[PDB]
């Protein structure tokens, strides 16, 4: 593997490493710290034997001389597997319901890759919402886009519990998953979530994805992917 | 009661078409110079660039 | 150790080779190849290397036959005893024709932070003689009171009538008046110094003069070194000190100059982002110490352009300030002198100099009875020229003609004319007497009919 | 340590050489004066430093020295009754050896007494493997305070030496056999500010704190851990209420934080707050608190991180199982500060030239308040209940500070201008103030006082929600129409506004209510109304009641005067009201 | 419901003036409205 | 750009008389007073200053026309010769200077027309004659500032404008009035400027 | 190109040449286009900080000169972005050009021919430009005096249609009707219909015909008698 | 990104049948004529650009789905060859030709979606056919040019978008209209240009 001792320079959250080569656009890199703390990374841009990264953790506490980069020849993933059902993971997909690890069946971009226009499937599917305002009025259908506009104080996050544990699709399918999303959120929003989503055994169906407002800007972006 | 009617227009004309265009567009005036002021600030930081 | 090292000039900056033991903001003098002396500044300084910013503009200057002398000193004042009386420029140096003093000592003009735990907070009512000043926006000793004006409306005169009339009351400590002058013109200049002399003010105040012309690297410094010298007629001589400054608009706007000379890119409407801190740098030095008999207190002037308050120079001065004054061109426009409104004015320590032992004791008392009597007059006023006279209840109708001869005969007292705190407080009861015993709700049994003609 | 070499002066930016030892948003003296800075950037052995206080004198050559640490406090014996400034300065000790009234340049000094001697006493028994957390023993800094001592994080083993006697903080009170090797621990410890203390879980702030003050507790009760958001306009009285906080809440510690407030606010702050008083030991509330004061001509840098300071300490003091109330103000001037350190590192500007970072760095800070558990075998809980003022610019609370506080809060009250001058005390607008907590809180009272507190409170603000409509179409036609069952809600209403939102906190009754106190309090209110309604639905005319009435309402209020321990009267006040109208129901 | 494009700052201000004068106009003239409207249903009483 | 010395200077006391009754009532400028004319083209702004140059009662009058129209200046040579009016007897080419620089004209020599202007003012000021100064537009020079700002790739102020733009202008200023010349014979001499703003 | 061969016919070969281009707005965007090219420090809205003196060097070049018979005039037509006055292009060819003539929607909508608003529009070589002996001698308080009452008039016109026509006085009414005739027939004349200056003038007076005599305090009373209908 | 040669160009004078009331009464396109369709999200942009795609008396429709939602361009190659006109007997996808490059496509390729089509459409026009190309959206194409305008570091320009996105859609719509295509025949064809600009 390739392990780098030499940093340009650093500024802000953005570092500098030279003599660098065969790294990429988006590869991901861990930083080891002088206090043996590993902090991971992106690079942002690379030219020559120079790459422009960005640290999520922060630059904060860093000794260039006696800190080094270790380019994982990979871009940010995700270890996929059909475990991940009724489990908890933070913005990264690190485990936080501190139950048993996970071996991923494989590894996953999380950017993905574009639906052929051609490929696509018209959605003309039906979903129960349980929510006749929906249900009837503004029907949700299997494929598509439909958002919530909200506002301060408003019940949204009461109106996605409910759906997230009332929605379920008609005949009878043995196979249908709710994958929660949560971004930048402050901690009680959290818990009110992981809390009802167990009570009410919708976290049995379900696989969620915890942010908080605390954690790094980076990773609250990456959360939804 | 032919006063009343004239008043009455007033009130009507003043509430629904005067105050609520002054409004509208104070608002989009603001806006305005929000944005001017901060596309200005970005050029102002090209230049301290050169 | 003079260096002919010049290697670049551009603008007013100018770069000077081959140095050392050179520091930040530290005073410099070019002697040009003619013999001309001009003074400058270290603006930046590297390694080998310094960038100083001439005073007096870089015209007609050879870079190859002209040499540079670094003095070894930030800009100083000297302090001395026998200051009062005579008038000095921005950066200290005499402008009276009179005998040049023998300073006791050098002081940074910058100064320093006072602790928070050393701080005494200030309780002795100041008299300015003016009656919308001194009964309902009350200023009390230590406090930082600025006074918001425009283009034309009569600050220039009020500002004269303030330090004129200015003066404490009973305490046997002699009174400082250390007045300060940034970027004015010339009559402006010439009508506040011939106007100090002829009221005998000038004998009793401290006169910093800065014209427009004058260089915007001192115009920045004019401030530092009155409120250096007011610190060193306070805190170290045991004086009650008043400094009144002008313009603080023209101050921000040479403070935008030097800005664009170091190439710093601008906050906020085109002024610097340490605005705010550099106001509060010259503003917050003021008030009373623990232990110490010394007395500072600030009353800033400044022109809002195009009389609005949301402009960054009287909203962040009102961060940093405790009230304002301000002048109305409704009210100069008819004939009010001083123009003041005391509506939207304030003083958010009125309280702390009114009530027996520093005024009369229905200080407090009256000054809210005339407030919301001008705030209802002035709507019974707009109600009647649109319905006309007859609609208003006869006392909805003196409540009208009361409030505009509040405006004439209270406010109004003209730029020339005293008004002692004895003369003002009873002169309110007696537009007070206008209306009847029946709405007077805000005073008591003792003083209603203590004082009530 | 290693000696760095400066390059290049320029303002507030000073590069130095050969700093190669030295790491990123590490603290370090500049130049011969010695004046504290922070490492921003850093380009090989070239490292870019933000100096704090005016680098006027200072010039290339001159030395500058890492201190190996970021921005740090001492938390130890010695912390309790003391005023710093942002980055932990003792005031007083300050002025006593610098025999200055002024903070002058490149002073530094250490925070806590090393000379004072404390007497330790040790209740860790010698052989038992201890953990990050585990209290050792205590020392009696000031009762109420008991300063339990406790072991440091990044160490853990089994304790072989300790007895009990008389310390510094320097002396080795203990020492722990960790596998790495035989530490010795001191009675204090250092830690960063902008990296919050370690905890084992943090739980929901589920348990209201009693205030005492009426309007609060009841409609937007604070939970021992939640967040409240204050705007305070001149006026309004915001002193009182913030003072009235500190005394009343049954908290344990209180920290205040004055960040870049005027000169002729922050020694108001200074001196009226010993001047307060603790009711249970009857001494001055200083002996509970902790003080963080600034000025709005002190360095930038202690006034952005003058909340962290604060924070830090509050931390502290949580991880010991006590309950912690910190207190900002203004978290408005706070942001006017942050807002140009960013300005002097030419970061592209975000909303009204705030950094783009506002929110994540207001999000960082309420996000360490909250009810935790503490590290430690003995898993004790403690809580951090944070109160933050801010200053809006035209009252407005669209405004980016106010906005980004909003959204990691729960609980809003709004101080009125308007109410103040109608002498409203405390002025809090009842309509846009608002509580996340007060159905958790219902929950919680409902159970304790075993009544239906809940629905009374529930009660309460629909009546008053009603009188605001009712107030907007009565400035149409006038009273007219009567509409006497509109108009019985409105005298419901006036009283509620008179008898419960507003409180003289001077008057020695009116300034504390508990919980058993409230409830008999709104229940009379409230039967009133409500025996009110009966009549008017029989047929009555209810003018005719008021005026039977005004035997009562002469005690609905008397009632709010109402000594402790004489609730006696301000229950029968309930089935008193009931003969009252059905006497005039017999007309 | 834009009337016209004047971008000026001191006109903005202007006009936070010339809403509060609209208002306070709009306040005068409802309750001068009622009153005259008071009169007018006492006189038709007579009237009819 | 060297302001003339001068044993000191005098508060102007003197109304002028510009035949315009709006100003000359209302809002008066003294001998060796400041006047400024703001406003959008088409106001009047150049008309009003010809309007004072012809019936001033000055005894001298520099017209300078920089960055504005060329035919407003070739209008003047056409017609101030064949225009008569006290207190001189004769034409008022014989009291007039004319500093022509038009819109199309090189861009820095708009700050040399300004410059030059005022020095024969100050000029004819040591000999001690009444003389007023007519800037035509004073916003022109700054725009000419503005452009060699940018190319010097200067940091800007408001507008673009340079940010020693309001010392470049008090200097300007600070060089008119009524004083007593040099020597001993104490003759006053007072300059008046009436200057044309267009803001945008 | 253009007005360098116009100013070759008109002076060199004594031609008589009106210029006319179009647009001219387009020009000031080819000028932003290699000054965003070339970073240059930019003015308002990205556009070059010399574009004042830019577009000087065009529309300074007209006029006549002395000996030569030939003539150069002038007529550039540029589109307003945003429809507004301020913007830099309009703004800084109103600074330098001989006043303008500008058209509105209001007035296009109304379907007037041609579209033009008389208000803010402006020449100015007016003066020297009509009086007796090109034109008639009341050519110059015509104009003076339907300015002043078309001013009043559309002014009251905008109270009438929103506080309606009984709550304006009968002397308001008057000019009221007299604003929007004014605008239906001395505006609207057809593209192609062409008006000599004798008949314009001519029906100059039959529209401000219909005000009592006065009101008119900016016309000669005895230039009133010998031309007033 | 070069247009295809033409002989020379003519106005359009035939309007376009589009079945739709409001505009082939009211504000009706004509056969070479370019039209603008602005409005905010759920306003019926794209409806109205399928329905001209439908009934429209074209010989050839090119539609191009730049930047847009990829179900928007899957509901037309099921849809379209399901509808077929009575007379023909055949199906409407036998004369249209489709580009899409979705919004969640790569950026740089929304400008080549427009210029592909463009030219598509010429390509037809050449032989004399009446063709009409859809754009939805340009404002698509806008964005992509002042993401690479940012990238390459250039100058603003209004709201972002770089200084010469004026003249791109002004060459763009230029190569529209009535042509006499290249030949000895001298035939006629056009391009009828039907754009959508979503404004934020
Ligand atoms: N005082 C005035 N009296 C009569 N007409 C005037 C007056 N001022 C301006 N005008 C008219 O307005 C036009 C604009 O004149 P000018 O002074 O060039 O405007 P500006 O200087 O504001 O650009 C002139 O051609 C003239 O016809
Ligand atoms: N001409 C129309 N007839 C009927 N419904 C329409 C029409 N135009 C739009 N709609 C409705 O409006 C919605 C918006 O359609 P679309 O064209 O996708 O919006 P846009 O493209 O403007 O975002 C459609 O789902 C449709 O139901
Ligand atoms: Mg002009
Ligand atoms: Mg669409």
């Amino acid at each position: 593997i390739k392990e780098y001792r030499t940093i340009k320079e650093v500024v802000g959250p953005l570092m500098a490493v030279e003599k660098v080569s065969g790294v990429k656009y988006e590869e991901l890199i861990e930083v080891r710290m002088q206090n043996g703390e590993i902090r991971r990374g992106q690079v942002l841009e690379v030219q020559e034997d120079k790459a422009m990264v960005q640290i999520f953790e922060g630059t904060s506490g860093i000794n260039l001389k006696n800190s080094s980069v270790r380019f994982l020849g990979h871009p940010l993933q995700l270890g996929v597997s059909e475990d991940m059902i009724g489990r908890v993971f933070d913005g990264l997909g690190r485990p936080k319901d501190n139950g048993p690890e996970i071996l991923p069946e494989k590894y996953l971009d999380i950017n993905g890759e574009v639906i052929n226009p051609i490929a696509r499937d018209y959605p003309d599917e039906f979903i129960q919402t349980g929510i006749s305002a929906i249900d009837h009025l503004n029907t949700l259908v299997r494929g598509q886009k439909l958002p919530v506009f909200s506002g301060s104080g408003l019940p949204h996050k009461e109106l996605a519990a409910q759906i997230a544990r009332q929605a379920t699709v008609l005949d009878s399918s043995d196979d249908f998953a709710v994958v929660f999303a949560a971004i930048g959120i402050t901690f009680e929003e959290a818990e009110f979530f992981m809390e009802d989503f167990r009570q009410t055994g919708a976290i049995d169906r379900s696989v969620m994805f915890m942010n908080l407002a605390n954690d790094p800007a980076i990773e609250r972006i990456a959360t939804p992917r | 009661a032919e006063e009343i009617e004239k008043t009455r227009r007033r009130v009507n004309a003043l509430e629904y078409m005067t105050i609520p265009q002054l409004e509208e567009t104070i608002y989009y005036i603001k806006m305005k110079l929000e944005e001017n002021e901060r596309a200005e600030v970005t050029r102002l930081i090209k230049v301290k660039n050169m | 150790k003079e260096y002919r090292t010049i290697k670049e000039v551009v603008g007013p900056l100018m770069a000077v080779e081959k140095v050392s033991g050179v520091k930040y903001e530290e005073l410099i003098e070019v002697r040009m190849q003619n013999g001309e002396i001009r003074r400058g500044q270290v603006l930046e300084v590297q390694e080998d290397k310094a960038m100083v910013q001439i005073f007096e503009g870089t015209s007609g200057i050879n870079l190859k036959n002209s040499s540079v002398r670094f003095l070894g000193h930030p800009l100083q004042l000297g302090v001395s005893e026998d200051m009062i009386g005579r008038v000095f420029d921005g950066l200290g140096r005499p402008k009276d024709n009179g005998p040049e003093i023998l300073p006791e000592k050098y002081l940074d003009i910058n100064g320093e932070v006072i602790n928070p735990i050393a701080r005494d907070y200030p309780d002795e009512f100041i008299q300015t003689g003016i009656s919308a000043i001194d009964h309902l926006n009350t200023l009390v000793r230590g406090q930082k009171l600025p006074v918001f004006s425009g283009s034309g409306l009569p600050h220039k005169e009020l500002a004269a009538q303030i330090a004129r009339q200015a003066t404490v009351l009973d305490s046997s400590d002699d009174f400082a008046v250390v007045f300060a002058a940034i970027g004015i013109t010339f009559e402006e200049a010439e009508f506040f110094m011939e106007d100090f002399r002829q009221t005998g003010a000038i004998d009793r105040s401290v006169m910093f003069m800065n014209l427009a012309n004058d260089p915007a690297i001192e115009r920045i410094a004019t401030p530092r070194m009155a409120l250096t010298a007011a610190e060193y007629l306070a805190y170290e001589k045991g004086m009650h000190v008043l400094v009144i400054m002008t313009d603080m608009t023209n101050y921000a706007e040479a403070l935008r100059e030097i800005s664009a000379a170091r190439r710093e890119v601008p906050g906020r409407r085109g002024y610097p982002g340490y605005l705010y801190t550099n106001l509060a740098t010259l503003f917050e030095r003021a008030g009373r110490i623990r232990g110490l008999k010394g007395s500072v207190t600030q009353i800033p002037i400044l022109t809002m352009p195009e009389d609005d308050k949301t402009h960054p120079i009287p909203d962040l001065t009102g961060y940093i300030t405790e009230g304002q004054i301000i002048l109305t061109r409704e009210l100069y426009k008819s004939g009010i002198q001083p123009p003041i409104d005391v509506l939207p004015s304030l003083s958010r320590l009125k309280d702390k100099g009114t009530g027996a032992g520093k005024t009369r004791e229905d200080h407090a008392a009256t000054m809210n009875q005339l407030f919301a009597a001008y705030a209802q007059g002035k709507q019974a006023k707009e109600l009647a020229v649109v319905l006309g006279e007859s609609a208003l209840s006869d006392i909805d109708k003196i409540y009208a003609k009361f409030a505009e001869r509040f405006e004439n005969e209270y406010v109004n007292q003209g730029f020339y004319t005293n008004r002692t705190i004895t003369e003002t407080l009873d002169l309110g009861w007696e537009l007070l007497a206008m209306l009847p015993r029946t709405e007077l709700k805000r005073i008591k049994d003792d003083l209603l009919d203590k004082y009530l003609p | 340590m290693q000696i760095g070499k400066i390059i290049k002066v320029s303002g507030p930016l000073v590069m130095a050489e050969n700093m190669s030892e030295a790491s990123i948003q590490d603290m370090c003296l500049v130049g011969d004066l010695g004046v504290i800075g922070e490492i921003i950037e850093m380009r090989q052995d070239v490292a870019s430093i933000q100096v704090y206080e005016e680098t006027s004198g200072i010039g290339p050559g001159e030395p500058v020295r890492s201190t190996g640490e970021a921005l740090s406090v001492e938390l130890g014996p010695g912390i309790i009754s003391q005023m710093f400034d942002g980055i932990q300065r003792p005031l007083d000790t300050f002025m006593e050896v610098t025999q200055s009234n002024f903070l002058g340049r490149g002073v530094q000094l250490p925070a806590l007494d090393h000379e004072k001697q404390w007497w330790f006493e040790a209740t860790i028994e010698e052989g038992t493997e201890v953990s990050a957390g585990d209290i050792i023993g205590y020392v009696d800094e000031t009762k109420i305070i008991q300063h339990k001592i406790m072991v440091p994080n990044g160490i853990k083993g089994t304790v072989q030496k300790i007895e009990s006697g008389s310390f510094t903080i320097d002396d080795p009170i203990c020492v722990i056999e960790t596998e790495q090797g035989l530490k010795e621990l001191t009675m204090m410890q250092k830690w960063p500010v902008r990296r919050g203390r370690p905890i084992k879980q943090k739980l929901n702030p589920d348990v209201p704190m009693i205030t005492g003050q009426r309007v609060i507790d009841t409609f937007f009760p604070v939970t021992k851990g939640g967040a409240a958001a204050v705007p305070g306009p001149f006026g309004a009285g915001k002193t009182v209420v913030q003072h009235q906080i500190a005394k009343w809440s049954d908290v344990d510690l209180v920290v205040y934080v004055g960040c870049g407030e005027r000169g002729n606010e922050m020694t108001d702050v200074v001196n009226e707050f010993p001047e307060l008083i603790d009711p249970n030991t009857g001494e001055s509330l200083m002996e509970r608190t902790v003080l963080i004061a600034n000025t709005s001509n002190m360095p930038v840098a202690a006034r952005e991180a003058s909340i962290y300071t604060g924070i830090t300490i509050a931390e502290y003091f949580r991880d010991m199982g006590y309950d912690v109330a910190i207190m900002a103000d203004s978290t408005s001037r706070w942001a006017e500060a942050l807002r140009e350190m960013s300005g002097r590192l030419e970061e592209m500007p975000g909303d009204e030239g705030y950094p783009a970072y506002l929110g994540s760095r207001l999000a960082e800070y309420y996000e360490r308040s909250g009810r935790v558990i503490a590290l430690g075998s003995d898993q004790r809980e403690g809580s951090i209940t944070a109160i933050s003022a801010v200053s809006p610019s035209g009252g407005d609370i669209s405004e980016p500070v106010t906005q980004n506080t909003l959204r990691v809060v729960k609980v809003f009250w709004g101080l009125d201008s308007s109410l103040a001058q109608k002498r409203h005390f405390p002025s809090i607008n009842w309509i846009q103030s608002y509580s996340l907590y007060s159905t958790e809180v219902g929950r919680y009272m409902d159970q304790i006082l075993q009544q239906d507190w809940s629905d009374m409170v529930t009660e309460g603000m629909r009546i008053l929600q009603e009188e605001e409509q009712l107030n907007e179409i009565v400035r149409l036609v006038g009273i007219d129409s009567l509409s006497d069952n509109d108009r019985l809600t409105l005298e419901v209403a006036k009283s509620i506004r008179e008898d419960y939102l507003q409180q003289n906190a001077f008057d020695d009754v009116d300034t504390f209510t508990s919980r058993e106190k409230q409830f008999n309090m709104l229940k009379v209110i409230l039967t009133f109304g409500k025996e009110a309604r009966k009549a008017l639905s029989l047929g009555a005319y209810f003018n005719e009641i008021m005026e039977g009435t005004v035997a009562v309402r002469e005690r609905i209020s008397r009632s709010k005067y109402i000594p402790e321990e004489e609730l006696a009267k301000i229950s029968s006040i309930n089935e008193e009201i009931k003969e009252t109208i059905q006497l005039i129901v017999s007309e | 419901m834009r009337l016209n494009v004047n971008p000026t700052r001191m006109e903005l201000t202007r006009l936070k003036k010339q809403l509060t004068t609209a208002t306070r106009g709009h306040k005068l003239l409802k309750d001068k409205q009622d009153e005259l409207m008071r009169q007018f249903i006492l006189l038709i009483r007579k009237n009819n």
